[PDB]
């Protein structure tokens, strides 16, 4: 996972919704209204500077030529499919079809082809110059040779690259197709996405049903109270309800700044191993999967960035 | 030259951070959030909170203990609310800070008590070392890279052929700029003559894939035919 | 119909926006309800038709600039509604009003959303844009052929923390 939604609350319109004593009662309070407002805002920024940081590694969009000429390895899975609507793979296609009051729902400043356009530019860098890109320049190399220098990194001679290439692309390709297999019949594998995405959502509608609640008035609904006793009465039962949804708001707001905390961490994560292991060939145990690293490819995901680890 | 290149950098150090401010950003806005908690905090003391009055002595003077006690539990049950308000929000930005301080840490241990072999984590490009400078509440590192500049277009092979057997580069690459072939090293042009000095033997020409055709020098033989 | 109206009903009171549905209410169901415990539809007493409830237009105002420094001329963001509740720009956050819409793309100054930033530029006045992730490059990738640099720079990069 990468980064949450955007969303923004109007605190006066969720307590006193079309009400104007309950706003001067409201008022009573100070500041907190803008707080809350603040707070979340400080989080939508922050998911946005996730995303960034994340996929916005790269200094120029770099971009595959038409032919696939990559000593026998095969890509058509993890690049882009020129002819689908948006500018995403097949892989990208499943990761995307397998996951699903004064409250607003602010966009992205990225959206889903931005981050694909991304996805394919680290794709074509890791493919067409290997780690060069990440230094600098992007300096063009056969594939056959920069898996050489990937087998060199893992104190392997080069040698049985070449005399063993047809071998380990055709292992590539089996494993590319298992992976495909594995993310079409189930689900569970994206539930760290798809997770986040319930609990916002809970996070959400727990809310709006607090909004139900009487909090010990005489009613929930403020309009009753308002037409059916005077002021002096009015203005407790006001209070009261006043009291429940603010501190409602402040849960909140609280639990999604701890997810909020969470999710950065994710995407602190995410962007080191963009840099780590796409970029470059770690010599980090298990951090680029169990194995002898030797590259890693990059693929979009609502909320969230897949890796696919090549290790020998 | 590389000397040169590092004191021309540090000079436009100097004259990026005395142009703009903007650079310090991270340091600044943790002030800021912090000025806001406080302000906010006193702010609240203003505030009634359903109460006749924002003071407590204003009501001591003007109410007995049976209706002073209702109207200051008032403004005790606010006051309260935004301490802890004011308390939680600081103890998750602390949360914040000290993951920043763990990173910078890491840092000054990997990076200028070492060379890291991470990318990134130490600047854009080849880390060769860093330099820590202090600053309020935070710490500035400065990174020297090497990062190659000028580059030029060669035919390559991942091997060669000279006697039927293959013969790889020991450290570098085959390069071959139209007619003649060399061995150098990937991140530096210096090209050298193909030698058994300078590669390895294994097998044949029979599999490799993309080999070449070339003649590789033996040092030996000319020395005892001399 | 079809206006933000201040509605009361057999005995629910709200505000919104009435408009023919296409519900399937039982005889004796009066008042639909949403997921959230949320009234989103009702039967008009008088007659037995279905409406749908949908809540008046409303959205933050947001309001874009460059320093005061630099001008007093600003743009305003109507958030997640349509120009008509209101050089004019729709966009997938709502209605621009100020900013003139420009095919150029640029680096983001003033992030909007939906790939839409602004900035203020040459006479001077605010323009929205698309933004460009970057400056798009082709490597030349040959079976044959390798880059090696001739050369190098030294970097000095400055890190906050
Ligand atoms: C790689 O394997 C894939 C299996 O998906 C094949 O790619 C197909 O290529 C054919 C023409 O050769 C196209 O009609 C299909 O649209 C491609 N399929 C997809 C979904 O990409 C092919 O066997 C190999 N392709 C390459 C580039 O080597
Ligand atoms: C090394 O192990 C691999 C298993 O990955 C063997 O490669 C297989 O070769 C057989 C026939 O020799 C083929 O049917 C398979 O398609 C290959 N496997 C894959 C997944 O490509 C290889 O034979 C083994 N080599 C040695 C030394 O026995
Ligand atoms: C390698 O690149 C560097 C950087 O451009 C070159 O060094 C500069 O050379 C120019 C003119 O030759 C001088 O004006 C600068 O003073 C040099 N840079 C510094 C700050 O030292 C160098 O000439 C290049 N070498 C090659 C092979 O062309
Ligand atoms: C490719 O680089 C080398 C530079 O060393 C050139 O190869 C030389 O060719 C000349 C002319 O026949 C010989 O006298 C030298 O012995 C060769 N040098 C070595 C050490 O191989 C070659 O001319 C260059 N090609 C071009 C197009 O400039
Ligand atoms: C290196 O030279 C050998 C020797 O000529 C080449 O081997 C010939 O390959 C052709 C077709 O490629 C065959 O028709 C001949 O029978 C081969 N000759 C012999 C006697 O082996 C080889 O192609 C050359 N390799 C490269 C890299 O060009
Ligand atoms: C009450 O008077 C209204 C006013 O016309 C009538 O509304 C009808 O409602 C019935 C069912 O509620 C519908 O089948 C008719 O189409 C409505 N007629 C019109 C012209 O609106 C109706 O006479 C009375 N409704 C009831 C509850 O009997
Ligand atoms: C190599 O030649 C290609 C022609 O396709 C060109 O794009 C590239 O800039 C050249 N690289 C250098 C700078 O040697
Ligand atoms: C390099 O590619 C060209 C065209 O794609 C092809 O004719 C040639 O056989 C390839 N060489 C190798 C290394 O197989
Ligand atoms: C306004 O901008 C100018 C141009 O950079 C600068 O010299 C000046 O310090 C700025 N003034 C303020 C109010 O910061
Ligand atoms: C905005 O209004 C126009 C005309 O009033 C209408 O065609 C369009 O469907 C509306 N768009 C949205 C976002 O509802
Ligand atoms: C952008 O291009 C479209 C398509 O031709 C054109 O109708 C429109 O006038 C252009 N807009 C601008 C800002 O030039």
């Amino acid at each position: 996972p990468v980064s949450m939604t955007k969303t923004s609350v109007d605190c006066t319109m969720y307590i006193c919704g079309d009400s104007t004593e309950c706003s001067n009662l409201l008022l009573q309070y100070g500041s907190f209204c803008t707080q809350l407002n603040r707070a979340l805002t400080g989080i939508a920024v922050e998911q946005d500077k996730n995303t960034q940081e994340v996929f916005a590694q790269v200094k120029q969009i770099y971009k595959t030529p038409p032919i696939k000429d990559f000593g026998g390895f095969n890509f058509s899975q993890i690049l882009p499919d020129p002819s689908k609507p948006s500018k995403r793979s097949f892989i990208e296609d499943l990761l995307f079809n397998k996951v699903t009051n004064g409250l607003t729902v602010l966009p992205p400043l990225l959206t889903d082809e931005m981050i694909a356009q991304y996805t394919s530019a680290l794709l074509a860098g890791t493919i067409t110059s290997g780690w060069t890109f990440g230094a600098g320049a992007a300096l063009q190399i056969p594939f056959a040779m920069q898996m050489a220098y990937r087998f060199n990194g893992i104190g392997v001679t080069q040698n049985v690259l070449y005399e063993n290439q047809k071998l380990i692309a055709n292992q590539f390709n089996s494993a590319i197709g298992k992976i495909q297999d594995s993310l079409s019949s189930t689900a569970s594998a994206l539930g760290k996405l798809q997770d986040v995405v319930n609990q916002n959502a809970q996070a959400l509608n727990t809310l709006v049903k607090q909004l139900s609640s009487n909090f010990g008035a005489i009613s929930s609904v403020l309009n009753d109270i308002l037409s059916r006793l005077d002021p002096p009465e009015a203005e407790v039962q006001i209070d009261r309800l006043i009291t429940g949804r603010l501190q409602s708001l402040q849960t909140y707001v609280t639990q999604q700044l701890i997810r909020a905390a969470e999710i950065r961490a994710s995407a602190n994560l995410a962007a080191t191993k963009m840099s780590e292991c796409v970029l470059g060939q770690s010599k980090r145990v298990d951090f680029c999967g169990k194995g002898y690293h030797l590259m890693s490819f990059p693929q979009s995901a609502p909320h969230g960035v897949v890796f696919l680890h090549v290790t020998y | 030259l590389i000397a040169n290149q590092f004191n021309s950098a540090i000079g436009k150090i100097q004259d990026s951070l005395s142009s703009t401010a903007s650079a310090l950003g991270k340091l600044q806005d943790v002030v800021n959030q912090n000025a806001q908690a406080l302000n906010t905090l006193v702010k609240q003391l203003s505030s009634n909170f359903g109460a006749i009055s924002s003071v407590l002595n204003d009501i001591l003077s003007r109410l007995d203990p049976p209706e002073a006690e209702v109207q200051i539990d008032r403004l005790i049950t606010g006051r309260l609310q935004s301490l802890q308000t004011y308390v939680t929000q600081q103890l998750i930005r602390a949360a914040e800070i000290r993951a920043s301080a763990n990173l910078a840490a890491t840092k000054m241990s990997e990076c200028v008590l070492g060379q890291s072999k991470r990318v990134d984590f130490c600047g854009k490009g080849y880390h060769l070392m860093s330099f820590p400078q202090s600053a309020p509440h935070g710490v500035v590192f400065l990174h020297v890279t090497y990062v190659p500049a000028q580059e030029k277009n060669f035919t390559t092979a991942p091997a060669i052929c000279h006697d039927g057997k293959a013969h790889f580069p020991r450290e570098g690459v085959f390069v071959s700029n139209g007619t003649h072939w060399f061995v150098t090293q990937r991140n530096f042009y210096e090209p050298q003559i193909i030698t058994t000095d300078n590669t390895f033997v294994s097998g044949n020409c029979d599999v490799v894939i993309g080999i070449v055709n070339n003649t590789v020098y033996d040092p030996l033989q000319p020395e005892l035919d001399s | 119909k079809n206006k933000c109206v201040n509605f009361n009903f057999n005995g629910l009171t709200g505000t919104g926006v009435l408009t023919e549905s296409n519900k399937k209410f039982l005889p004796f169901q009066q008042f639909g309800r949403d997921i959230a415990d949320t009234t989103d539809a009702v039967r008009d007493p008088q007659t037995l038709e279905i409406l749908d409830i949908t809540p008046c237009s409303f959205g933050g105002v947001s309001v874009i600039t460059p320093g005061t420094n630099t001008s007093n001329q600003v743009a305003v963001l109507y958030q997640d509604v349509n120009c008509t509740e209101v050089n004019v720009f729709q966009t997938r956050a709502g209605c621009l009003i100020g900013a003139e819409h420009v095919n150029n793309s640029y680096e983001c100054d003033i992030p909007i959303g939906a790939g839409i930033c602004a900035s203020y530029q040459t006479s001077q006045s605010i323009i929205a844009y698309t933004m460009s992730l970057g400056a798009e490059n082709s490597v030349a990738y040959s079976n044959n052929s390798i880059a090696i640099p001739t050369n190098f720079t030294i970097s000095v990069t400055t890190e906050i923390l």
